[PDB]
């Protein structure tokens, strides 16, 4: 479900 | 007339985020998979466009209001116009001189042949030139260039969106800044906005040829292995 | 006694891929992505990783029987001895002088310290180190070297496998050629055999510790877009 | 289902 995507879309 | 604090506040926010996502030395390229002049390039380039959309999501998450939509919205933006803010953005290094992309020194210097065995035909490449060619013509500010690039990640026309409402509305809000910006401080830019326009419209053909292409190289493991985690997965077909 | 034709047909069979599969110059090395002495080390070793899997398939296609059995139990055999072979293949490029991997040149050679900038810790690195040490010091000759490679990759007892018979025997008509080889051709050697097997369950054990780790980093996406599609596929937990 | 591992294992 777009792991990699949502990691870098939070912090 | 003139821009208001508000237009104003946005194109600085704009304009730090694209300062703080696009390195003017370019000495990240040399830690990317040696470029090699059968898809020899391809290791490289593949490293340079996951880069480059490392970039672009960073450039997002700084755009005012991006950050509140819902984080569903946020990839469906980013899954189908990151391609395309990466042909925005690779434009600021394109050189008329030699049509080609001087980044780093003469190692990281793409012709239209480099590019070629990469896995991408001239049914892209030469549209692409085409384009970074009719675009380098517009001699765009660092301002314009930057809010083209918001409008283009911020459409609320593409598959998967939800909230079609509250991101046209921030497009909208994008799009004047732009108008005015131009009309205030661009002599001679009394035809460009609509210029700029088209140029979002070429961007869609281009996202378009380079889906097929990449959807046949994908399909290929001996070709897809060679790949990056965050290329597949943000140039996947997953929903 | 003497090894008999299809004994030493084998032998020659299993050198021949082992030199096909393992370049002695290192010239590939350059195409990975650069070392940096946070993780700094994690894309070149992944790349040295991924590299090291394909040559290990490539021997494995080699191995006589390997090729017949079903598409299924192969894949059940790499994804779970890969990372044992490549451990094992590793020690022929392993120096004890500077105790560290001395490969291509001075780029290539990786110390203990390089190595535990790539996601793993002594807990991993101290056995494994360990390990290289007590089987460099039984100076085995290409032929067993090359046979303990096969041997543990036709190694029954691994989860996934369903021919558990058909494999069991492939693996005993490779551990005799070993043992006939050695009391024949390797003075000294009367110990030989049962300390290359004590390395075959050493190899268990590291296989534990790294599987372990490689889920922690796995599970972190900043640290899993830095590895390649071949090496999640290989040490992903897919069935 | 292992996509590469099943190209590299044929050929
Ligand atoms: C728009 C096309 C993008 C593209 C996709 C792919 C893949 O589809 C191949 C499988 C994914 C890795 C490989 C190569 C390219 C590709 C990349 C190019 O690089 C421009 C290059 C890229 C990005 C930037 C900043 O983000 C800069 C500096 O301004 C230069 C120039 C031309 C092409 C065709
Ligand atoms: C057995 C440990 C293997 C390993 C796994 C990983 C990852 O798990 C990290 C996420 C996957 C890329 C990163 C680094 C290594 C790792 C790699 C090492 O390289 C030895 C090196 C590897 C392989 C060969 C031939 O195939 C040679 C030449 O003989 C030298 C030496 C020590 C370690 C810890």
């Amino acid at each position: 479900r777009h792991k990699i995507l949502h990691r870098l879309l939070q912090e | 007339h003139m821009l208001s604090d508000e237009q104003m506040q946005i194109i600085n926010s704009l304009v730090e985020a694209h300062h703080k996502t696009y390195d003017d030395s370019y000495s990240d390229f040399v830690r990317f998979r040696p470029p090699v002049r059968r898809l020899s390039m391809l290791p490289h380039l593949a490293d340079l466009v996951s880069y480059s959309i490392q970039k672009v999501i960073g450039f997002a998450k700084m755009i005012p209001g991006f950050r509140d939509l819902t984080a569903e919205d946020q990839i469906a933006l980013l899954k189908s116009s990151a391609i395309e803010i990466i042909m925005l953005r690779s434009n600021q290094s394109f050189s008329l001189e030699d049509m080609s992309w001087s980044c780093g020194g003469p190692d990281f210097k793409y012709c239209i042949n480099d590019v070629t065995k990469a896995g991408h035909t001239l049914e892209l490449l030469e549209p692409l030139v085409k384009f970074q060619v009719g675009l380098k013509k517009l001699k765009l500010h660092e301002e314009e260039h930057v809010l083209l690039m918001a409008i283009c990640l911020l459409s609320p026309d593409r598959p998967g969106v939800q909230d079609h409402v509250r991101i046209e509305a921030l497009q909208d809000r994008l799009c004047d800044v732009l108008q005015a910006y131009i009309r205030i401080q661009h002599p001679g830019g009394r035809l460009l906005y609509a210029k700029m326009i088209q140029k979002l419209a070429d961007l869609r053909s281009l996202n378009e040829e380079h889906s097929k292409q990449y959807r046949s190289l994908s399909f290929q493991p001996e070709h897809s292995m060679q790949l990056t985690p965050l290329v597949l997965e943000v140039f996947g077909s997953e929903v």
